[PDB]
């Protein structure tokens, strides 16, 4: 969980990403065994 | 000096002394600290 | 801060006024303090400005401030006695005593 | 559990159980795991087991216990000073 | 500390300026400042004896007192005095090996 | 009933520390406009004031302890020594000691503390003095 | 070493590791219940009679009544002195290297038992001073004309001498006969040194 | 019985209680740990922590929504980088973030316009807001000159991310 | 030249003009007046003691120490004229070693950050700026030695240390 | 007052003959310096019928015929319980 609350921060913050890829990178993460948190799910919702 | 004079004279002279104070007790506090944190950072 | 001839004769009043004060006249709930000493105080400069004789000057002003301070004191009777006798008000000190003492009272009762 | 709660408890309560040494033996749930693991809550097991809880070695729970106390405890003053 | 030292453990220096030291601050322990006295309960104090080392270098003072209660009421203010045992020492004692340190 | 006791007596909210105090503070206030005499009593007729710088047992405490002006430690030992010659004052020993001291501690305590620095009575008497009212 | 060949995580035996997640959760909901809760003088006497009965002497005077006095009063020489009544026993207890001395006197200085005689020394000889002295008390206060009355127990100043061992036997001693003997004053009579008289050598050089 | 137990319960060696547990010989022996192991454990994370972050990414977002916004309706020379004055004033920021944020508050509004004039020079610039916490103005000697002491502490965290 | 006199002023500013270190104090509280000696002496700097008890002006030095320290705290030290505090504030500054230059030099180090709470020689490891925060999100972050801590009390030696 | 400062006296409040007054402040006095260690700057004393020890709301009423010797006995039985009580304290601590 600790490598999706990094690269989905990491990405938002980025400048030139798309957010149709930062919800993908989010899926791909969830796929893979990776526990969604309060942390990133905030992430997720402020950049929705 | 009258005798009593000198021994009361004397007496102010102990009573009211500065002595010399060197820190050889600090000193060896310190050196103490070193020796156990060189013991305890090395074997 | 003041002038040393000021606070000179100042502490000198102050003094005499203690003495004329909770001494002889027993008098410790004085009101408006204030007013009696910068009367006399201004008094005795008009004498000096006259010329009276410092111990006569101070002497004179001192039985005014004892005038003064023995009408005060009986208006003070005046008033206090005519609000016993009327029933209908009577001070303010008395009212904080009893709806405080009537608390207390309430209570002691209750234990 | 009716059976050890009576045995644990009135033990206690006539004095001839842990009684001040309390802190030193854990609480009654942690009893009652163990020794039904020890004893399959067979009655005579259990009684046997009920007076060999006074050689336990491996609970650590009041051990932990008055650890985390005293360290809130210390913690709380040192807030206060 | 762990011990206490024997009468037949010391030098015959040591132990014969110790009864002095005890005698005179026996004689003389009202005698403190006033500043000290005034606090100091002697109804409490007591000293069992004074011992010393080897050419009292340093000096003890074995102490209790009565009620057990009142050490830790004595024991600073006794500590206070450390100072003017010291002058005591100097000013009574004239066959000191040397003037020592008090504990 | 008596009826001259009413018009004397008034009622007072809180007890003074001394009955003049008030005056005594305003007066203190208007001499400095904001809005020793121990020489003359250390002396062998005053032993409070001569034991008021003497030690529990009537000697003299250290000078860091207990400094003086010089003229008032001179004045002090020969008021002593006048005063022990006479009588007047005790050859060994200081009273007046605690009548001296300023720290003291309260009666339920032993060592004085630094952060120290409506009655039945009152109430019976405003009863009394309503009671008489009418 | 001898245990060189164990663990060093057997070497303590750490345990009760699932305990610390419930501890961090305690305490965390404990710090947010304190952050919701966030947004000796003595005993009372009234009566007199009351005061009586608890204590054993009457505060009022009730006395005879000596009123029309002078109007200015003589002070005391020793204001702040304890207040010794006329039926104290002042015992003294002189201690010393070898030897350790017991005397009582009454309030007018008269000596009523003889003199007897470490810290056991001291014990034993206050107990055997007490012991012979009660009777002495009784014949004394039987000839003054004071009984003893059932249960009284005599009133007492004692005093001690010596910073030697014998003073905590001796006063072990008198607090033994408490039911006896009621000590009300306990203190020291070690004397202030001044000029004096020569002393011994030995005690100098 | 055991949330009773919880306050009586001794903590100094007296009647019935003693540190037989090696404490008075070797010390503290046991290890007692405040933070959950990572794997096993679990406490939920501290909401003050979590609105941080929440409110530091909606700035930066918003600070990046406006710039590229304003590149979408459009080189720095040396005094107008001395001057610090970016492509858009501070005034400038405020109105548009007025107009189109009717709910945002006079403070937030604040904030978003030193964010998005500050993104201009470096996008998350987060060093000097944690800089502040180990540099005090006090200490620096900087104490009624809030502006100089912001400066520098910029100045410092730009430089120190090097 | 001349004769010694012991010096005495009702004014605190005098004492604080005169003495480097000077500690008003009473006989009612020795101990915490020999912690501070004790500091005062490990750290070899002058320092005055005054007994209020017996001084003259005991009034005026009282309330003018009360308004200056904001506290009725006999025990009080004071350093260039300033006040350090009683012997709880005293104690601090020992514990992150801002004692030594408070008495020596006369001024508290504000650089930010204990001393004190140190495993070994003092360097700057986890002082630089953490890039976007979260150091509370990693959750596999290195969480250091593992720190023992006390079963139960280990009764204290003495009444006073 | 001046010797035994007690921050407030009371002997003019209740209704007795001025001898009682007079009596009840020779014995105030001559207690005076045995009462003197200890502060009395939170106790009023006041004369009374009848004696009472409010030691929380600080007062002493006491009766013009009260026993100074005896009430310098019950300060000093306070002053006694409270050092033991202290002593106590620190033994078992």
């Amino acid at each position: 969980v600790d490598t999706m609350n990094v690269l989905l921060t990491r990405a938002a913050r980025h400048e030139h990403i798309q957010v149709d890829d930062v919800f993908l990178l989010f899926d791909e993460l969830v796929a893979l065994g990776a526990r969604p948190d309060l942390a990133a799910a905030e992430t997720l919702h402020t950049v929705l | 000096v009258n005798k009593q004079t000198q021994k009361y004279r004397t007496k102010l002279r102990y009573r009211f002394r500065q002595p010399s104070v060197v820190p050889l007790r600090q000193t060896l506090q310190q050196r103490h600290n070193t020796i156990l944190e060189v013991l305890r950072r090395r074997r | 801060t003041l002038s040393p001839e000021r606070v000179a004769l100042r502490d000198e009043l102050a003094r005499k006024s203690r003495l004329v004060a909770s001494e002889g006249m027993r008098y410790y709930n004085i009101f408006w303090v204030r007013k009696p000493l910068d009367t006399m105080e201004k008094e005795y400069y008009e004498l000096k400005r006259r010329g009276v004789d410092h111990g006569e000057a101070i002497r004179k002003v001192l039985q005014g401030f004892y005038s003064g301070l023995a009408v005060k004191k009986r208006v003070a009777a005046i008033q206090a006695e005519e609000a016993k006798l009327t029933g209908r008000f009577i001070t303010m000190r008395e009212a904080t005593v009893v709806l405080g003492v009537l608390a207390k009272l309430h209570k002691e009762q209750l234990t | 559990r009716s059976f050890l709660r009576f045995l644990i408890n009135s033990g206690e309560l006539a004095g001839l159980g842990w009684g001040p040494l309390w802190h030193a033996s854990s609480d009654f749930e942690r009893k009652l795991y163990k020794i039904g693991f020890l004893s399959g809550r067979n009655p005579q097991g259990v009684v046997d087991h009920y007076h060999q809880e006074l050689v336990w070695r491996y609970d650590y729970q009041r051990t932990r216990q008055k650890q985390y106390l005293l360290k809130r405890r210390m913690e709380g003053m040192s807030r206060g000073a | 500390v762990r011990l206490l030292r024997h009468e037949s453990s010391m030098s015959p220096s040591a132990r014969a300026f110790s009864e002095r030291v005890a005698y005179h601050l026996r004689r003389s322990l009202k005698a403190c400042p006033g500043h000290i006295a005034e606090h100091i309960d002697f109804t409490q104090l007591i000293i069992q004896e004074v011992l010393g080392s080897r050419r009292s270098k340093e000096i003890y003072i074995v102490w209790f007192t009565v009620d057990p209660g009142a050490r830790f009421e004595l024991e600073p203010r006794l500590h206070q005095l450390n100072h003017w045992v010291q002058q005591l020492i100097i000013k009574r004692v004239k066959r000191r090996p040397h003037i020592p340190r008090v504990t | 009933g008596r009826e001259g006791w009413l018009f004397g007596q008034q009622v007072q909210l809180h007890y003074h520390r001394f009955p003049d105090e008030q005056l005594i503070t305003n007066l203190s206030r208007w001499r400095t406009g904001e809005t020793p005499e121990v020489y003359m009593k250390l002396n062998y007729k005053n032993p409070a004031t001569i034991s008021r710088f003497l030690t529990r047992t009537g000697h003299m405490y250290p000078a860091d302890i207990l400094p003086l002006n010089p003229e008032a430690v001179v004045k002090l030992r020969v008021a002593k020594a006048q005063a022990i010659r006479i009588g007047l004052y005790p050859r060994f020993g200081n009273p007046f000691w605690f009548r001296s001291q300023k720290f003291r501690p309260k009666a339920y305590q032993e060592n004085y503390d630094p952060t120290t620095y409506y009655n039945w009575v009152q109430t019976d008497r405003i009863r009394r003095y309503f009671r008489e009212l009418e | 070493d001898k245990y060189r060949r164990v663990p060093m995580l057997l070497k303590p035996q750490q345990g009760g590791q699932q305990y610390f997640n419930h501890f961090l959760i305690r305490s965390t909901n404990d710090r947010l219940t304190q952050q919701d809760v966030d947004n000796v003088p003595p005993p009372r006497v009234l009566g007199g009679d009351y005061f009586k009965t608890r204590f054993g002497y009457s505060l009022v005077k009730n006395s005879e009544m000596t009123q029309g006095p002078v109007d200015y009063s003589q002070l005391d020489m020793w204001g702040e002195m304890p207040r010794y009544t006329s039926d104290m026993v002042f015992l003294y207890l002189v201690s010393r290297r070898r030897n350790t001395y017991a005397v009582a006197y009454t309030y007018e200085g008269k000596r009523i038992l003889n003199t007897y005689t470490s810290t056991d020394n001291g014990h034993q000889v206050t107990s055997m001073y007490l012991n012979d002295l009660l009777p002495k008390l009784r014949e004394m206060r039987a000839s003054e004309g004071r009984p003893m009355g059932r249960g009284e127990k005599v009133e007492l100043v004692v005093r001690v001498m010596g910073f030697y061992n014998g003073r905590q036997g001796a006063v072990r001693a008198v607090q033994d006969r408490a039911n006896e003997f009621h000590v009300r004053y306990f203190e020291d009579i070690t004397p202030f040194p001044l000029n004096g008289p020569k002393m011994p050598r030995g005690v100098f050089k | 019985e055991e949330r009773i137990r919880e306050l009586m319960m001794p903590l100094e060696v007296g009647e019935n209680s003693f540190a037989a547990n090696g404490q008075a010989t070797h010390g503290n022996l046991f290890y007692f740990r405040e933070y959950p192991m990572y794997p096993g454990e679990y406490v939920p994370a501290e909401h003050n922590t979590l609105s941080s972050l929440r409110d530091e990414l909606r700035l930066d977002l918003t600070a990046q929504s406006l710039k590229e916004a304003w590149m979408r309706v459009s080189f720095q020379s040396v005094d107008e980088y001395y001057a610090s004055v970016d492509g858009l004033d501070a005034e400038q920021i405020g109105e548009v973030l007025a107009a189109l944020f009717p709910e945002l508050n006079c403070y937030e509004a604040q904030a978003l316009v030193q964010r998005t004039l500050e993104c201009i020079s470096r996008p998350v610039s987060a060093a000097s807001r944690q800089l502040s916490r180990t540099i005090t103005a006090e200490a620096v000697g900087l104490d009624n000159a809030p502006g100089h002491y912001t400066n520098f502490l910029e100045w410092m965290g730009r430089l120190t991310e090097t | 030249a001349t004769r010694w006199l012991p010096f005495v002023s009702s004014d605190l500013k005098d004492y604080l003009n005169r003495y480097w270190a000077v500690m008003f104090t009473v006989g009612a509280r020795p101990i915490e007046t020999g912690h501070i000696r004790h500091y005062v002496s490990w750290y070899c700097t002058r320092m005055k003691v005054v007994l209020l008890d017996h001084h003259v002006y005991v009034e005026p030095l009282r309330q003018q120490l009360q308004e200056v320290s904001r506290t009725p705290e006999l025990p009080l030290l004071f350093v260039n004229k300033k006040l350090v505090g009683t012997l709880r504030d005293v104690e601090l500054l020992e514990r992150e070693k801002k004692l030594k230059d408070v008495l020596h030099f006369g001024f508290e180090w504000r650089v930010g950050g204990s001393v004190a709470a140190t495993n070994g020689q003092k360097s700057l490891m986890g002082a630089l700026p953490a890039p976007y925060g979260d150091a509370e999100f990693f959750r596999g972050r290195y969480r250091g030695p593992p720190v023992a801590r006390p079963v139960v009390s280990l009764p204290t030696l003495h009444p006073f240390a | 007052r001046t010797m035994v400062e007690p921050g407030g006296v009371d002997a003019f409040s209740n209704d007795c003959t001025y001898a009682e007054r007079l009596q009840w402040s020779k014995e105030l006095f001559r207690i005076g310096p045995s009462l003197a260690p200890w502060d009395w700057s939170e106790m009023t004393f006041v004369l009374s019928p009848d004696v009472d020890i409010d030691w929380a709301n600080g007062l002493l009423a006491l009766p013009y015929n009260f026993d100074g010797d005896a009430l310098v006995r019950y300060v000093e039985e306070v002053q006694q319980e409270a050092k033991s009580r202290k002593r106590e304290e620190l033994l078992a601590a």
